[PDB]
């Protein structure tokens, strides 16, 4: 895997 | 909203669901017919990759169609190759098939597949 | 073949064009009933998501259902947020709606989600 | 873009 964008 | 967080791999990884779907023929709602080839596949996936199908099936009449014939020029072998590119994102470009996979993307209407097959050709000038 | 090339951002692009054609409800086929909620979306694009929707849309009777009622324990919301994630790759995850958003995560099976609520849940402990 | 995967 999760990330910000 | 603009908090969202992403998980990388979605994408991809749906893709690789839509592709075994497609394997085990689950929910594929369409035949391909090239010449005396038969592929079948999902109309959202072929839509989603390919000019001439998002045009088709957008088609108040075609799109209720089970079957599509394409242009009798068009060549199964390189409809094959784009097929699997389009459920996968890998292109099986060899020097013996180059020439029929451009004139498909080009009638399917794949821009990223035209403009490789174009710097490949141009490159062995 | 293993001499292939690869499109990077193809995999993105078809999970966008499969949301366009959701938005615009372009070849939907199932609604899904929250409560008093309904939503469309494509069978294909939810088995590709969630084991829950892989199991009901494998089933050799329940792949022909044009409507689908979740239990009534469902939030609609936490529902909308996870249909956005599977067309999308991104989860609205706030405080206000963690626990709605887990709990529907793990009734349709989608264990990345529940990874990801588990892990924000445990930070604010 | 276009890769060796
Ligand atoms: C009009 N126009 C449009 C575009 N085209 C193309 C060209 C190419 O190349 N590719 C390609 C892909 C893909 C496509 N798909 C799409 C788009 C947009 N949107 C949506 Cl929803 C869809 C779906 N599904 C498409 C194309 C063309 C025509
Ligand atoms: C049996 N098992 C299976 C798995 N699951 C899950 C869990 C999670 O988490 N996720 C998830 C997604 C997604 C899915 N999908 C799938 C898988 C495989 N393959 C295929 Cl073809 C498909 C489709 N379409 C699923 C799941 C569960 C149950
Ligand atoms: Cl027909
Ligand atoms: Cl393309
Ligand atoms: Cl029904
Ligand atoms: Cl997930």
């Amino acid at each position: 895997a999760w990330v910000i964008p | 909203a603009d908090s969202c967080i992403q998980f990388t791999r979605h994408a991809s990884d749906v893709l690789l669901n839509l592709n075994r779907l497609r394997s085990r023929d689950i929910l594929t709602d369409v035949v391909i017919v090239v010449s005396r080839e038969q592929f079948r596949a999902h109309k959202t996936v072929l839509m989603a990759c390919s000019g001439l199908f998002y045009s088709i099936f957008t088609d108040q009449l075609k799109c209720n169609l089970s079957v599509i014939n394409l242009d009798p020029e068009i060549n199964p072998e390189g409809f094959c190759i784009l097929l699997d590119f389009m459920y996968t994102s890998r292109l099986n470009l060899r020097e013996g098939n180059i020439m029929a996979v451009m004139a498909t993307a080009m009638y399917l209407q794949m821009e990223h597949v035209v403009d490789t097959c174009r710097k490949f050709i141009k490159a062995s000038e």
